[PDB]
């Protein structure tokens, strides 16, 4: 799955 | 009083960290359209898209998430996380053109 800034 | 392109990703960042995500993309779009319209400015647009990508997938809007992290990949090919998600994105268009031909 996609990963964003944390 | 006004806001600057670094106040439009701040305030970008402040929308993402509440799970805002069409508000993420507001003000990320308007830091780069700021930018290109020619505001002197020091933020990264690496950074910029890093957000607006995956602000934009957690909408739904998986075309336009995946032109978004190839921008980012124009600007940062090292990119780690933008490259895990090229993979993803282009391993869900693999399975959708796989089905198609089944
Ligand atoms: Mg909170």
């Amino acid at each position: 799955g996609p990963a964003g800034p944390p | 009083s006004f806001l600057t392109a670094e106040d439009c990703f701040e305030l970008g960042k402040v929308a993402y960290t509440e799970a805002d995500y069409y508000h993420t993309e507001l003000w990320m779009e308007q830091a780069l359209r700021q930018l290109d319209e020619g505001e002197i400015s020091t933020i990264d647009k690496v950074s910029v898209l890093d957000y607006l990508s995956y602000a934009v997938y957690q909408q739904g809007d998986l075309d336009k998430a995946l032109l978004l992290t190839k921008k980012l990949l124009e600007l940062d090919p090292e990119h780690q996380r933008a490259n895990g998600n090229l993979k993803y994105f282009e391993y869900i268009m693999a399975k959708e053109l796989e089905h198609h031909h089944h």
